[PDB]
């Protein structure tokens, strides 16, 4: 299972959650930004590691990060 | 654990063929193994050094033994400029007869290889003259490998 | 006509003209002073 | 090959082959124990580079020895 | 409708498409013979160690005592050898 | 009685045979 | 329903304002550059019409006028060829003695010592020997003076200006609408009966009145200046009736149906002309007559405006059976709404046609004095093989584009496409298997042969002397083609080609034009190598097309486009899943297959076909005939073909062939230069550009359009482009230097 | 002499090369006519060859056993025509190009859309800037002393 971490520079634009192809991410309420929103990653046992979320984040530097880690059946994307 | 490789638990739970490949190519990177200490790393490296030393002695043992056994040294010492030094013999069952005839040179009684490492010149330069010196050296190197 | 003057100053056309003129200049120099290996003047 | 072709193409090919095998008679009585997968990215680079430099050393050694030994001068 | 939580194998397709389950067509006098004589080679460790060491035995044997008509590597050279570009 | 006649075969044929069956059985073993 | 002209007036206005605003076509480029990446995108998307807009009418208008532009360019290139033949050539002297003067239509200025490239090509002339075979065409045309070449150069220039004007006109003033383009029945009726029928009829006419009599006079020995002008043959007809009595009755037979009385100049001979080493002109005229009749009839199949004809939709809907469901229902709607489907079918057919042209033109030489001009024959075969391969690969590219951007079962459903999509797995499995099996049983034989030849065991080889693999069917078929004239073709005298056999050999000027080509074990091995390479190329391209939309690995691939780098390093790594990457990979394999094809043909022709014959009649081939015994190992290809024939090009320094020696080395350089783009990635390059940019910033000299490293896809594309250029140019220099040097 | 190289006037190998090349040309010549245009071209090339060899003789170049001319770049004063004065010429022209380019870059850097002037040149501006390279050395010197050539705080 890969690791996905959210950092407090997040502006809560939700662009990363819209992009995930396996539904790893989620929005949760917060108080540190104008959107009162922050991303979370509750379901990292399904993450294929495509970094489609990182291409979508606009902050500099990134607010979502994907660290590739130990591989499994779901992580490798095997249908057999 | 409970599977190859033992040093990595993350690779051992990999159900694809990757597990085998990466198992081999991570075996000497001691700092990346599960439950690694400073003492375990240093002691592993020390023992590994000793293994490499044994390897080197066994290899030079092999060279000495083989030119003393299947070699050309004695005739080479009599005329260094007009004889080709032998490395070892050829035994290959896929050989045909003309190749058998083609590779039989240096005065040998069958197919051989000519050496280009330069060990005849080096050993001749430092003192070894007859096959018993080469046998002696090979046995001593075997001993040092074991030690 | 002004648009043409602008277009003629776009990068590929400008470089094309610059180098064609430079090429003519070096070609004519070498046609006048051929096979030069040194500065034979001073 | 390993240096110009990259991983995705080969992984899709292998998925096709896995289907083919699992569907054929008297041969699906045999089951692999590791799911076959294409090589890794870093792994492919390493294997390509190894082939490249092995080929390098071997061809040059053969030519150098044969062209000096043939003249012996 | 091909989804039934009770029976999972029918939903995921665990059929034997060519198996038979018919009685034996080799009448017992023939089967009798085989399962009598072919038994001692039916243990895993037994068969493996025996096969390995017997194959090695036959290979070392037939390798040490093969004749010249077979292997030119054995018949040796039959000619006087040439001299090299200078040496020889 | 020819010495390579024995060592070249078994180091070339049976050593890798036994070692490959060995390492296969070991590497596909779940403890 | 009915067919008519439909046009709009003044759709777009001629202006310069859009020239000064780069990237007007795409909204993203129009905005202007921030980084250098912009400049690349501007060129990559320049002709992607259906991506600049959504409207089919606009795409078709653009395509039509772009075609006019291409035709104008081709006419300008033809104008140049004819003008250079007229002005800077030795064509007249070559016309006087064709088997001694080697053709040349390019001279160079004496600027830096380069005048050494103006070599002695014979006839009081010094220049560059050409290999396009234009003199042979101009002789087969009847052209005998440079004034006719001037005239055709001027006519071609006029036609080029006309094409350019029509290209402007149909886009800016009178632009046809979609319903005009989407009428395929009338289009096919015109191209079948009007373009190809009337074309070959008119050409048969020219051969009957100009080429035939002027070539009769030329082969009779008459001085090329004392031959009458062509129009004389038309004004005075007794001139024609002297050479062909049948021209006295003059179209009375063609009506009295006694076509027999034309057997004078419309023959069915077969074989070559033993004076010039080409096909009988009386055969070619009759051929063109027959082809024109066939096409003129075939251009009356489809219904346009008068009931009679065939509806394409009806034909397609009628065909279906119990294995294919409803098949062919729904292909008329597809083949009339996507340009990419049409382009794929058209590219496939045109590439295959070009390869067939290569084979037929070597085997039955059409022009006079072409068969003994070895350099021209080699050049033409090789050129056309390369063109055919490239077009076939483009066919796959545009099939993939159709699958990603146009296929849509919600509004245009076809059954056959759906069923192929539903068993693509089995398809790709079986093709994969057959390529592996074919690769083991052809290259493996070569490896067996090399190892048996190096182990002093030649009696264990796969060859004509030890273990024979004779292509029985090929030998059987060419034996049937040998016995054909008189048995299964009573109307023919000689058989179609001299390669079939019969013991007939044709010579010209002491050179060998043609003779029977022998098939043996080596021919069997080479052909199975060829089957292997073609199967592999097909596997790569068809895998790219069939899985362009989705996979078990990436189940929504169509949403990422047709040309994307990857879908990230996860799932194990997904570099090069797109169909563009499959085209990129298939280009290398096409290069491999075509290269082996041209090597096989080049070595075989010199070894068993080309050479010199003696008055006593003993043929000495250019190479000694060593293809039968040295082609069966890899060492024989490296030694007896590459090393032995590169001598001509590595020894051209100081001669007039030294440009080939320079291009040999330049092409090696460009090839090795591409490996840098192919083996690396853009992260390293952007990080190096960072430090270089720092150095520029230190001196207030840093640019405002921020420099970036190339794209991932651009890296791949630059790599394959330089790889192909380097390799093909190396073989070009090798071939031309070698063939020009020996002869 | 220097590095063992003797003068091309006194070099026998230098002469041999000259006459070999000349009469190879003249063997290729004896054809096409004694006056046709090919013959005229070949004779022009012969005369150019003679001029080249004689000029290398005049200029005092050094020849080796090959018979070809060699180059001395050490700093010796008998050979500045070989490297050092064409080197000064090159450094001057190169600085000219680069100086004009940097001054153009600086002149447009304050525009609202600077990239517009990078992909579409302002030709009258460049025409005013081309001729400052003529004195680029003095300007660059007084720009170095000014603390004006190097962007501060980078
Ligand atoms: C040797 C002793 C005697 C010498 C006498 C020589 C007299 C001149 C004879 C021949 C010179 C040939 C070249 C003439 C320059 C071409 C006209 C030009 O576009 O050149 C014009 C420029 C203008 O000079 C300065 O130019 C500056 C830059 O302005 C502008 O420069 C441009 C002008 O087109 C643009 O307008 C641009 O927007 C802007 O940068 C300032 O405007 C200054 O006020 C202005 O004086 O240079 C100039 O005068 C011309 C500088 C020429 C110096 C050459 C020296 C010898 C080599
Ligand atoms: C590393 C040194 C070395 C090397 C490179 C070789 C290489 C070779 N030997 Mg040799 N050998 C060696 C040491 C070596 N030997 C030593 C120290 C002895 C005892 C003095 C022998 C005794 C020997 C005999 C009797 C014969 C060979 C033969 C051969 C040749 C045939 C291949 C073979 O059968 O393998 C070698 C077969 C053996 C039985 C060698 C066993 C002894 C060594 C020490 C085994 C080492 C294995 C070790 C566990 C792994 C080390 C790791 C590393 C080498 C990878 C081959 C060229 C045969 C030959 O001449 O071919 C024509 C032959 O019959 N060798
Ligand atoms: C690799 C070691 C080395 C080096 C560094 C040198 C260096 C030099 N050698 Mg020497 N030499 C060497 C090895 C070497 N040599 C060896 C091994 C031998 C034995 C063969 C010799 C034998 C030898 C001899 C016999 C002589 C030299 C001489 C010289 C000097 C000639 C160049 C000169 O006069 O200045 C440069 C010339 C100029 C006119 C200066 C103009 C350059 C301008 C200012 C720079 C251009 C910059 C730009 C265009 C404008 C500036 C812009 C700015 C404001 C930003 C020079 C300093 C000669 C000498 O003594 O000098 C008088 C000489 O006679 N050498
Ligand atoms: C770094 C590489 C390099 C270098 C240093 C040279 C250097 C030289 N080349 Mg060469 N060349 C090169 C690469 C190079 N070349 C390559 C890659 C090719 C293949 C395309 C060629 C092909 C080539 C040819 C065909 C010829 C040369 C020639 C020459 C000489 C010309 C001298 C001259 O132009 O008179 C003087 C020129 C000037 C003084 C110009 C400056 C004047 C400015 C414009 C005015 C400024 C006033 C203030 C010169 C020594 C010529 C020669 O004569 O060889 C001996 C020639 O025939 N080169
Ligand atoms: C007898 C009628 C006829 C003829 C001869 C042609 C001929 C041609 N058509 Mg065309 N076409 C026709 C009818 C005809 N068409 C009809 C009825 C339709 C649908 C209504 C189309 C729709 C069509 C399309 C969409 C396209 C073509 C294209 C082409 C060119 C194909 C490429 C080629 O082979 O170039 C061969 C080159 C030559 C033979 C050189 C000679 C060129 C001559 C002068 C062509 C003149 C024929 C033309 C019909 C004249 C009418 C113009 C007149 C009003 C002044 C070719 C010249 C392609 C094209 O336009 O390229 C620009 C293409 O895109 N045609
Ligand atoms: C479209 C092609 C074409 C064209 C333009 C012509 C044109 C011409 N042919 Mg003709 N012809 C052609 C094809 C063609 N031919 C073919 C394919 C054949 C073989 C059947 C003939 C066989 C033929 C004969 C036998 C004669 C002509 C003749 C003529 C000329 C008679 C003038 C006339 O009445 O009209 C004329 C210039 C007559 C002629 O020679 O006039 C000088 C003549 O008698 N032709
Ligand atoms: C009738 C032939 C034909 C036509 C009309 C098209 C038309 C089109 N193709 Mg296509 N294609 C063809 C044949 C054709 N192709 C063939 C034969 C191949 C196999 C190689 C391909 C493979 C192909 C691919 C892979 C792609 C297209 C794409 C496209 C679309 C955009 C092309 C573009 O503007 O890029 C811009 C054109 C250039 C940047 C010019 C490239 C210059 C080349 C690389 C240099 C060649 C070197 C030169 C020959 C010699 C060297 C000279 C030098 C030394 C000075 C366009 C609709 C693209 C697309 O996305 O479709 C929607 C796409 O990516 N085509
Ligand atoms: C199956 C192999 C084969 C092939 C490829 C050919 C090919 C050919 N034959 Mg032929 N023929 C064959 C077998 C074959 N034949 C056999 C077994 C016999 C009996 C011995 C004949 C008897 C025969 C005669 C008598 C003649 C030909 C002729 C011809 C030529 C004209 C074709 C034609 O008439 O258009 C096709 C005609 C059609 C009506 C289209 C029908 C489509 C077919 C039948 C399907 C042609 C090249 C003619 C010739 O000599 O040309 C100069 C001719 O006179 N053949
Ligand atoms: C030999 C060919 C080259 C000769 C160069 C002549 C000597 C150049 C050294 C003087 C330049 C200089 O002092 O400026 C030094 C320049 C910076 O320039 C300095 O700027 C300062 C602040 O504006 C002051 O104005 C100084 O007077 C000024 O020299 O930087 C350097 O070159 C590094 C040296 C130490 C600073
Ligand atoms: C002549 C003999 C050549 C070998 C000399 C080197 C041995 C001397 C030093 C070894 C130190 C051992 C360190 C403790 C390591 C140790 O013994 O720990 C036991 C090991 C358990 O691993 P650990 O959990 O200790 O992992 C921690 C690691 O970080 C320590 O490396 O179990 C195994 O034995 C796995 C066996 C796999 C065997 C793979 C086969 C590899 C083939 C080649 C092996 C070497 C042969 C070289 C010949 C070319
Ligand atoms: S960025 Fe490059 S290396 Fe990484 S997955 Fe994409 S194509 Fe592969």
């Amino acid at each position: 299972s890969h690791s996905v971490k959210i950092y407090d520079t997040c502006i809560g634009c939700t662009q990363c959650v819209r992009a995930c192809p396996t539904d790893v991410l989620e929005m949760i309420p917060w108080g540190g930004c104008k959107a009162k929103q922050i991303a979370s990653a509750p379901r990292t046992e399904d993450c294929v590691g495509c970094k489609r979320c990182e291409s979508a984040c606009p902050t500099d530097f990134l607010s979502v990060r994907v660290y590739l880690w130990h591989e499994t059946t779901r992580s490798m994307g095997l249908a057999y | 654990a409970l599977r190859f490789p033992r040093f990595s638990q993350g690779l051992a739970q990999d159900p694809t063929t990757r597990r085998i490949w990466f198992g081999i190519a991570t075996a000497h990177d001691f700092e990346s193994h599960d439950d690694i200490t400073e003492g375990r790393l240093y002691q592993n490296i020390f023992a590994s050094h000793f293994g490499q030393l044994a390897i080197i002695f066994l290899w030079t043992s092999g060279n000495l033994f083989h030119v003393a056994w299947q070699g050309n040294f004695e005739a080479w010492v009599q005329d260094p400029l007009h004889v080709r030094p032998i490395a070892h013999a050829i035994w290959d069952p896929h050989f045909g007869q003309p190749a058998v005839e083609a590779f039989t040179r240096g005065g040998a009684l069958g197919p051989v290889n000519i050496a280009y490492s330069g060990v005849y010149q080096w050993w001749y330069t430092i003192g070894l003259r007859t096959n018993e010196d080469l046998y002696t050296g090979a046995i001593f190197l075997l001993f040092l490998s074991f030690i | 006509m002004r648009d043409l003057k602008t277009y003629l100053s776009v990068a590929p056309v400008a470089s094309t003209l610059w180098f064609a003129a430079l090429a003519g200049l070096l070609i004519e120099i070498n046609r006048f002073f051929p096979d030069a290996l040194t500065f034979p003047f001073f | 090959m390993f240096l110009i072709s990259w991983r995705g193409y080969w992984q899709e090919l292998i998925e096709t082959l896995a289907w083919a095998h699992e569907r054929t008679p008297l041969a699906n009585l045999i089951r692999w124990r590791d799911k076959p997968v294409a090589l890794s990215i870093v792994q492919a680079r390493l294997v390509g580079l190894v082939h490249f430099s092995v080929g390098y050393i071997f061809t040059y050694a053969a030519f150098l020895i044969a062209s000096t030994s043939g003249k012996f001068g | 409708v091909y989804f039934d939580l009770e029976d999972l194998g029918n939903t995921t397709g665990q059929w034997d498409l060519y198996g038979s389950d018919a009685p034996s067509p080799y009448n017992s006098l023939q089967s009798k013979f085989f399962e009598t004589f072919a038994a001692p080679f039916t243990k895993r460790g037994l068969l493996l160690k025996f096969l390995i060491l017997g194959g090695g035995s036959t290979l070392a044997y037939f390798s040490a005592t093969a004749s010249g008509d077979i292997l030119p590597i054995k018949k040796g050279p039959q000619l006087p050898p040439q001299l090299g570009p200078r040496l020889g | 009685i020819n010495l390579p006649s024995l060592f070249v075969p078994l180091v070339g044929l049976l050593f890798p045979a036994v070692a490959m069956a060995s390492l296969f059985l070991h590497v596909e073993k779940r403890l | 329903p009915e067919v008519k002209i439909l046009v709009d007036r003044d759709p777009i206005k001629t202006s310069f304002e859009q020239w000064a605003k780069p990237g007007h076509f795409s909204r993203t480029i129009a905005k202007g550059p921030d980084t250098t990446t912009w400049i690349w995108n501007l060129h990559a998307d320049a002709h992607d019409f259906d991506s600049h807009t959504s409207d089919l009418e606009e795409i078709s208008r653009k395509v039509f006028s772009a075609h006019f532009g291409q035709l104008s360019i081709i006419f300008l290139w033809l104008s140049g060829m004819y003008f250079h033949g007229a002005r800077f050539s030795n064509y007249e002297a070559w016309l006087n003695d064709p088997t001694h003067i080697r053709p040349s239509a390019q001279v160079v200025w004496p600027i830096v010592g380069q005048e050494i490239l103006n070599g002695d090509v014979g006839g009081g002339f010094r220049g560059i020997q050409i290999t396009s075979g234009f003199f042979q065409i101009w002789r087969a045309s009847g052209i005998t003076s440079e004034l006719q070449l001037y005239c055709t150069a001027i006519g071609a220039l006029v036609f080029a200006a006309l094409m350019l004007f029509a290209g402007w006109f149909h886009y800016h003033k009178a632009a046809p609408k979609l319903v005009w383009f989407q009428d395929v029945e009338s289009m096919l009726n015109h191209h079948l009966a009007g373009l190809l029928g009337l074309g070959s009829l008119s050409w048969a006419g020219h051969q009957v009145h100009v080429s035939l009599p002027i070539n009769q006079f030329l082969n009779a020995g008459v001085d090329p200046k004392e031959i009458p002008l062509p129009h004389e043959f038309i004004l005075n007809r007794d001139l024609l009736a002297q050479l062909y009595p049948s021209f006295a009755e003059g179209a009375t037979p063609f009506f009295t149906l006694n076509w027999s009385k034309y057997a004078d100049f419309l023959t069915f001979r077969g074989g070559l002309d033993p004076l010039t080493g080409g096909l009988w002109l009386t055969d070619i005229a009759h051929h063109h007559l027959a082809i024109a009749i066939l096409f003129l009839i075939a251009g009356h199949m489809y219904r346009t405006n008068w009931g009679i004809g065939h509806g394409i939709k009806d034909i397609l809907e009628a065909h279906k059976g119990p294995f294919t469901g409803q098949g062919h229902k729904g292909l008329y709607e597809i083949l009339t709404t996507s340009w990419h489907a049409q382009l794929s079918i058209n590219l496939a057919m045109l590439g295959s046609l070009t390869i067939i042209v290569a084979h037929h033109m070597y085997a039955m030489p059409p022009y006079p004095y072409l068969a003994t001009d070895y350099g021209t024959q080699l050049s033409l075969f090789t050129h056309h093989m390369w063109i055919g391969g490239f077009l076939i690969v483009g066919a796959a590219a545009h099939a993939a584009i159709f699958m990603v951007r146009d296929y849509d079962p919600t509004t245009r459903y076809n059954d056959l496409l759906d069923r192929v999509l539903r068993h693509r797995d089995a398809i790709i499995s079986h093709l994969n298997w057959v390529c592996i099996f074919l690769g083991f049983h052809s290259f493996g034989l070569y490896i067996h042969n090399d190892t048996m030849s190096a182990l002093g065991r030649p009696q264990d080889m796969f060859s004509d002397t030890a273990i024979q693999l004779q292509p029985v069917f090929a030998q059987w078929i060419q034996n049937t083609h040998a016995l054909a004239p008189g048995t299964t073709a009573p109307g023919a005298t000689t058989s179609t080609s001299l390669t079939w056999g019969g013991g007939d050999l044709v010579s010209v000027g002491g050179k060998v034009a043609l003779l029977p080509i022998p098939l043996g074990t080596a021919d069997f091995l080479v052909h199975h190598i060829h089957a292997f390479t073609i199967h592999v190329t097909v596997l790569i391209l068809l895998k790219g097309v069939l899985f362009a939309r989705s996979s078990r690995l990436i189940p929504d691939k169509a949403n990422l486009g047709f040309r994307f780098p990857c879908d990230g390093p996860g799932r194990g790594g997904t570099c090069q899943v797109s169909a563009w990457d499959h085209v990129f990979l298939g280009l290398f394999w096409m290069y491999n297959a075509i290269s082996v094809v041209i090597f096989h043909f080049s070595w075989k022709m010199q070894s068993d076909v080309w050479g010199s014959i003696n008055d006593q009649g003993v043929v000495t081939h250019i190479t000694g005939g060593n293809f039968a015994q040295s082609s069966i190992t890899i060492n024989g290809w490296l030694r007896d073909f590459l090393w032995a024939q590169a001598s001509q090009v590595i020894q051209s320094y100081g001669s007039s062939l030294s440009a080939y020696g320079l291009f040999f080395l330049g092409a090696h350089f460009v090839w090795a230069f591409s490996l840098m783009f192919l083996f690396s990635g853009r992260g390293y390059w952007q990080e190096l550009i960072e430090s270089i940019v720092w150095a520029h910033n230190k001196l207030k000299v840093a640019p405002a359009t921020q420099p970036r490293a190339l794209s991932i896809v651009q890296g791949r594309a630059v790599g394959v482009t330089h790889y192909l250029l380097g390799g093909i140019a190396t073989t070009w220099a090798f071939f031309l230097a070698r063939i020009i040097a020996v002869g | 002499d220097i590095a063992g190289l003797t003068p091309c006037k006194d070099s026998k190998q230098f002469a041999k090369r000259e006459k070999q090349s000349i009469k190879k040309l003249e063997s290729s010549l004896k054809l096409y006519a004694p006056d046709s245009a090919p013959a005229l071209a070949i004779n022009a090339t012969i005369e150019k060859t003679k001029r080249r060899f004689d000029n290398y003789g005049k200029q005092g170049l050094l020849c080796g056993a090959d018979g070809l001319p060699h180059l001395i770049v050490s700093g010796d004063q008998r050979h500045w025509g070989e490297f050092i004065t064409p080197g000064i010429l090159f450094l001057y022209i190169a600085g000219w190009i680069g100086w004009v380019g940097r001054s153009y870059l600086i002149a447009i850097r304050d525009d609202k859309k600077p990239t517009q002037k990078e992909i579409i040149i302002d030709v009258p501006l460049a025409t005013g800037l081309v001729f400052r390279g003529f004195s680029w050395p003095i300007a660059a010197y007084r720009e170095l002393l000014n603390g004006e050539l190097v962007a501060k705080d980078v």
